[PDB]
């Protein structure tokens, strides 16, 4: 079988450039910028994916140097980087190297949603609970994701083990410096990224999570819509009219427009009866039209929601051992470092 | 619309 052998740097530890050879290559999805590989290293037999960035010449890949200074168990982690000729005629491209997870948050959900099923709520919650750890930690660092998604949540479906993925749009956010505001993907964009908002906070990606709790909860997406305005119509079916005062929080350009006029619809009709009225409660503070009101990401973590999860005989369905939950670092605790009495349970101390 | 071509669950 044919083996590749490159020049590339580690993600992690030394600048210091490696032999990296690799095996058994094959194609498992697309890119913008060419098609995204599996492959075998060879020292270790560990499964690779390996995706191809444009190369600017004016700056810095902001990926790259986003993902050489995360290390984090719930964030896929960039083992190499090298460049390379790609799929367009001239260009140079960045190749990223990332651990291989086999699944999506997205492709356990659909298997439940076609079956008609709900997925079981142990789950619900212990991705949830991962995904909002892994935005404590990059907000720490005043990086927002801007693309929060099921399908950018890879899933080790037996461990469940959760990691996010894709940093592409991710940014260091600056008070008073502009932010482009097209990012985010159809259905999990915040309000004030429909309207255009340049002045956005991490928070964005918090509506976006409360997006993706709320699909695990109902079987589809919560705020379909081709169009801003088909979203706009789906957010204000449930959420109710923005008032004058929230508009402002989110876009004030756009306060004095004419919306449509609908009460909300009450939180408790919006899932189906069965749902655990926690689960809405959070639901309910994850998904505000003021973004400074909505939760933290470590405020989230710490909400009533997951309390099942720091009980001290709590196991998967499959009898298998939790995944890591507990090691929360001085600078993942940083928003509110008194925080952490909730969060690292006493069997965990 | 999905991030890989193969699941288990496909
Ligand atoms: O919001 C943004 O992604 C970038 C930063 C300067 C160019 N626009
Ligand atoms: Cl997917």
């Amino acid at each position: 079988s044919k083996v590749t052998t490159v020049v590339a740097t580690p993600g992690q530890g030394p600048d210091r450039p490696q032999e990296v050879s690799y095996t058994d290559t094959k194609v498992i999805g697309n890119g913008s910028f060419g098609v995204v590989y599996q492959a075998k290293l060879c020292d270790s037999g560990e499964l690779v994916a390996i995706k191809k960035v444009l190369q600017d010449k004016r700056f810095k890949n902001r990926e790259l140097q986003i993902m050489r200074k995360l290390d984090h168990c719930n964030i896929v982690r960039l083992r190499y980087f090298f460049y390379s000729s790609g799929e367009k005629k001239d260009e140079v491209y960045l190749n990223l190297v990332l651990d291989y997870v086999p699944e999506t948050v997205y492709r356990v959900a659909r298997h439940y949603s076609r079956a008609k099923q709900t997925l079981p709520v142990i789950y619900v919650k212990l991705y949830m609970y991962q995904l909002f750890r892994s935005l404590a930690y990059i907000h720490s660092f005043g990086i927002c994701h801007r693309d929060i998604k099921p399908q950018n949540l890879l899933l080790d479906p037996d461990t469940a083990v959760l990691k996010l993925c894709d940093f592409g749009s991710a940014k260091q956010l600056v008070r008073g410096e502009p932010n482009v505001s097209y990012i985010c993907s159809r259905y999990y964009r915040a309000p004030e990224l429909i309207f255009g908002a340049t002045d956005y906070t991490s928070s964005i990606d918090v509506w976006s999570a409360g997006c993706v709790l709320a699909e695990l909860l109902l079987g589809q997406p919560i705020f379909p819509g081709d169009s801003g305005v088909d979203q706009l119509v789906e957010i204000i079916k449930v959420l109710g009219t923005p008032t004058r005062e929230q508009i402002r929080e989110m876009n004030p350009n756009y306060t004095e427009f004419k919306f449509p006029q609908i009460k909300a619809h009450p939180w408790t009709k919006v899932f189906r009866p069965r749902t655990p009225p926690e689960a809405i409660a959070l639901c309910s503070r994850l998904l505000e039209y003021t973004p400074t009101a909505r939760l933290t990401p470590l405020e989230a973590c710490a909400h009533s929601f997951f309390d099942e999860l720091r009980d001290p005989n709590v196991k998967l369905p499959n009898g298998r051992d939790t995944p890591a939950l507990f090691n929360f670092t001085t600078q993942e605790l940083s928003s509110n470092p008194p925080l952490a009495t909730i969060l690292i349970p006493p069997h965990a101390r | 619309d999905f991030r890989f071509f193969y699941s288990r669950y496909s």
